[PDB]
DNA sequence: AGCCCCGT
DNA sequence: ACGGGCT
């Protein structure tokens, strides 16, 4: 959930 | 970091 | 080389 | 079920 390196 | 020393996180 | 970490 | 960006 959170996007600081993915974004799922 | 930083830059420098982007973010984290960005 | 790195206050490098985060929830819906 | 998930790896990322510049001084
Ligand atoms: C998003 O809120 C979130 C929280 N935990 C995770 C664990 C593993 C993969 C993705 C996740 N996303
Ligand atoms: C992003 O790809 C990413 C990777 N590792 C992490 C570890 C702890 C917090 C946030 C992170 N983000």
């Amino acid at each position: 959930x959170a996007x600081v390196x993915a974004x799922v | 970091t930083x830059p420098g020393v982007t973010x984290p996180g960005v």
